[PDB]
């Protein structure tokens, strides 16, 4: 399949114009991501935002000026000539009824399947604060591509100058469990099969370990004789330095 | 104002020294996260820590405020406010808590103001003023020995 | 007065008036478009200059 | 006091991307915002222009690009004034860009406060994140607050400083760069849980369970010949020294060799529990 790399430069990006322009909940920034969408791996090296303006009272009702989609993506090929037109992104938090309709504008410009993006400033809840989604039709199907970050030597290095695991991983696998109930109880009052299929699916594949129960104890044995080794060497410095403390103290009495 | 505006908070702290008003702590607190500027800021920080005197106790509803802001100008004179306010009779707690900020923070100058403000409540007892740098005047930051040269000196002058 | 050896020193302007034609085995270049005469300086004047190698059109200096 | 420049999140990343092309090449931009002197001073936005012919000089700049362009700062809110000239060059000991000299000139008699920012060093880099600048001088800019006492100037000790092909003059009156970055709330808490190593995250259980246990097998047969090598070392250690003085030019011989038995072994056996904690983690 594909898959989706949002270099930070993007996210950081998106966020900008979010506070720039004083954009309320009533409001969405939508802007365009450039990169190369011909292989496997889609590469976001530049984003900019556009003079949208959303209304709430239709979802039919959208402003978008097709003159800055091309006049911009013309005048930042001087930069780099590796960035086209793979898709757009916008703001907000949840996907309304505008989004779909606003999804067939870009696909004239555009060759291969164009990429959806979702900014949410806020992040709330588990990970992924961007996630990316594929349109394509046989009614719109929508895919969730697995989204991950790289970007260069001197863009990764120069977060850290920035900035100068096991309880947690615990919390929020607990919590799969607790949103996904909640999404089979009111999908089974919505109706009164399709979409729990697919978590039947994942749920299904010591209830099928018990074969594998009997081996795994004894490979456990045998993790814990390298740890009792260590533990020994690590024991015999105590020792060493015990008396090697001892010498210190010799010499401040004579001394 | 970069030049005037930075004695105007820094003039009404004088005026407002001892037990103050609790209504000049919120307008003041407020307007440093409305407007944003650093000798503004600095201003309010030590107005906001001259304005409580004594208090002790009475000034944690102010002192809370300021360790839970991330901003690094804030939490530079929250020290002070401690100092001052616990100065003379010490509290465990007190001790903890600007202990606790010069270990976490990374802020150069908040570790340094984070220990200067520990000379004004130990101006009563100066024995265990040595005692206390001792164990800071070795470290690889070069500001974590700033500091603790000004409080050595605040008390013991 | 003569100069032996004609070479400049990173020297980029712009396109047109470039020139900067370097002797030195390192970084040789040439410059062709036609026929540019001037009366004394071409592009950095002083060292300006041809020797042993002939560079394209230039004669004059 | 002077102008401290404070880099955003976008203002470091975009001058490593328009500088992206080539090493000896060369580009421009615009710093953007508005600030007032004695604290505060702010790039909201930043954009690179089209590397021309000419390289850098005051031919460089495009005025009909940069009007054109500048039409589309309004409508986006990203119109804000112009408060500087930020460049990419290769750099030089001394002058980073030999092409650049009457741009500055130009540009102080607009602004006299305004800077130019370049990205010293390309394809350099190190991590300590050295960017580099220039700023005139000549006369004026006195008889105003105080530039030097800001961060660490008042030098010249010997020579040195900073690359060490300056002392006094730099460019021109060393105009005494001081870069520090501050960034909102929001964007503090992006990149502290966002960036670690790479991203397993959300679950850290069988991303890399499986990984790690199909090299487990190999990994256990390399940390034995570690402990193989060490005792080795400190049987020689205490068997050629009958004196205890130094004549062996041994000053500190003992902690480097006990911190190779001592780390390394701290390292394998850490590994090999705090990952089995969670290499199962079966229960139903």
């Amino acid at each position: 399949h594909e898959k989706v790399t949002i270099a930070p430069l993007v996210l950081l990006s998106a966020l900008d114009h979010y506070e720039r322009t004083q954009t309320k909940e009533n409001k969405r920034c939508v802007g365009v991501i450039l990169g190369d969408a011909n292989s496997s791996t889609i590469r976001v090296t530049n984003s900019f935002a556009l003079p949208f303006e959303e209304d709430e009272k239709n979802s039919d009702v959208w402003f978008l000026d097709h003159n800055y989609i091309e006049n911009m993506n013309e005048m930042c090929k001087k930069i780099n000539a590796k960035e086209k037109l793979i898709g757009w992104y916008h703001s907000g938090p949840k996907l309304r009824a505008s989004d779909l309709k606003i999804n067939e504008l870009f696909k004239k410009y555009t060759q291969n399947n164009p990429l959806l993006l979702i900014v949410d400033v806020k992040q709330q809840g588990v990970g992924l604060p961007t996630d990316a989604y594929v349109a394509i039709e046989q009614e719109k199907t929508f895919l969730h591509l697995p989204c991950t970050i790289e970007a260069e030597e001197a863009e990764e290095i120069g977060v850290e100058h920035l900035l100068r695991i096991r309880l947690t991983n615990q919390l929020k696998s607990l919590k799969g469990l607790q949103s996904k109930l909640k999404d089979v109880v009111e999908y089974l009052d919505k109706v009164i099969h399709t979409i729990l299929g697919k978590l039947q699916d994942v749920f299904n594949l010591n209830n099928l370990q018990k074969a594998l129960t009997v081996k795994t104890n004894d490979e456990l044995m045998v993790i814990y004789i390298s740890n009792l080794v260590r533990s020994i060497i690590a024991f015999d410095d105590l020792i060493e330095n015990k008396i090697q403390n001892k010498k210190i103290q010799e010499q401040r009495v004579k001394d | 104002s970069a030049t005037s505006g930075e004695a105007a908070a820094l003039g009404m702290g004088l005026c407002m020294l001892g037990t103050g008003k609790p209504e000049a702590i919120h307008d003041m607190f407020t307007y440093s996260q409305e407007t944003q500027h650093g000798n503004i800021t600095r201003g309010l920080a030590v107005g906001l820590a001259l304005i409580n005197y004594g208090r002790q106790e009475l000034a944690d509803d102010l002192i809370t405020k300021m360790l839970a802001s991330d901003e690094s100008l804030l939490r530079y004179g929250g020290a002070f406010t401690i100092a001052l306010a616990y100065a003379g009779t010490g509290n465990n707690s007190a001790v903890k808590r600007l202990l606790h900020v010069a270990v976490s923070d990374s802020n150069d100058d908040v570790r340094r103001a984070a220990v200067i403000a520990l000379g004004f409540v130990l101006l009563r007892d100066y024995t265990t003023v040595p005692r206390i740098v001792q164990l800071l005047s070795k470290s690889h930051n070069a500001h974590v020995r700033c500091g603790t040269a000004f409080a050595l000196g605040i008390a013991c002058a | 007065h003569p100069l032996q050896v004609a070479r400049c020193t990173k020297i980029i302007k712009g396109e047109d008036a470039k020139y900067v034609i370097n002797l030195k085995q390192i970084a040789k270049f040439v410059v062709g478009l036609g026929e540019r005469v001037s009366p004394t300086d071409i592009e950095e004047g002083m060292r300006v200059g041809v020797d042993r190698s002939k560079y394209n059109i230039e004669l004059p200096l | 006091t002077k102008e401290t420049v404070y880099i955003s999140s976008i203002a470091l990343l975009k001058m490593l991307k328009h500088g992206r092309a080539g090493v000896p090449m060369e580009v421009m931009g615009l710093m953007l915002g508005e600030f007032v002197d004695d604290y505060t001073v702010n790039v909201v936005d930043v954009f690179a222009m089209p590397q021309s012919g000419t390289g850098v000089s005051v031919e460089a700049v495009d005025d009909v690009f940069q009007a054109k362009m500048m039409d589309m700062l309004k409508q986006t809110g990203r119109d804000q004034m112009v408060v500087g000239w930020y460049h990419s060059h290769p750099g030089f000991g001394c002058w980073l860009s030999s092409v650049d000299v009457n741009t500055q000139k130009s540009f102080e008699q607009l602004n006299s406060r305004a800077v130019a920012v370049v990205v010293d060093p390309i394809q350099s880099v190190k991590g300590k994140v050295v960017i580099d600048a220039f700023r005139l001088i000549d006369t004026g800019a006195l008889i105003n607050n105080l530039e030097p006492r800001q961060t660490t100037s008042n030098t010249g000790l010997l020579n040195k400083a900073n690359i060490q092909a300056l002392i006094h003059g730099l460019n021109r009156h060393y105009y005494s760069l001081n870069i520090d970055y501050h960034k909102t709330a929001k964007e503090t808490k992006m990149l502290m849980n966002l960036h670690k190593e790479q991203w397993q995250s959300g679950l850290k259980m069988y991303d890399y369970e499986e990984k790690e246990e199909s090299n487990l097998a190999a990994t256990k047969s390399m940390v034995k010949i570690a402990e193989q090598y060490s005792k080795r070392i400190e049987e020689e250690k205490e068997l050629t020294e009958e004196e205890l003085k130094t004549r062996y030019v041994g000053r500190q011989d003992p902690k480097k060799h006990l911190s190779e038995t001592a780390d390394e072994t701290l390292e394998n056996n850490i590994v090999s529990v705090l990952t089995a904690g969670v290499n199962s983690v079966a229960i139903k």
